[PDB]
């Protein structure tokens, strides 16, 4: 399952 | 509030994703940030469904049936079909292992 971690790295970072 | 039209991710708009090319973004209803369904990872049935609802990007997301984050908000479940999170303990039934591979939560299974 995916969960808001694993979604926020799936992602990676916002743009600084 | 309303959209801001800037991907949070790769700060394109819609005219200019990470490979330069256009894409809608997906904006949080709370919040107002934005991403491209690519540069979030949503895959395209995910991305049709999550845009005829009132999607909550991952920090504002707040689970579906108690309403809450809590401090154990980070184990939230997203629902593969809808992104909605769901707590485990608020599951139905409440699950007290977390599931390998794809989920899918209680609004979107059949009555
Ligand atoms: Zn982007
Ligand atoms: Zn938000
Ligand atoms: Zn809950
Ligand atoms: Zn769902």
């Amino acid at each position: 399952a995916r969960t808001k971690q694993t979604a926020r790295k799936s992602t990676g970072g916002k743009a600084p | 509030m309303d959209p801001i039209p800037i991907c949070s991710f790769c700060l394109g708009t819609k005219e200019s994703n990470r490979e330069k090319k256009p894409e809608e973004l997906l904006s949080c209803a709370d919040c107002g940030s934005s991403g491209h369904p690519s540069c979030l990872k949503f895959c395209p049935e995910l991305t049709t469904n999550v845009k005829a609802l009132r999607w909550q990007c991952i920090e504002c997301k707040t689970c579906s049936a108690c309403r809450v984050q809590g401090r154990n908000a980070d184990n939230m479940l997203f629902c593969d079909s809808c992104d909605r999170g769901f707590h485990m303990e608020c599951c139905d039934p409440p699950l007290s292992r977390m599931p390998k591979g794809m989920w899918i939560c209680q609004v979107c299974r059949p009555k």
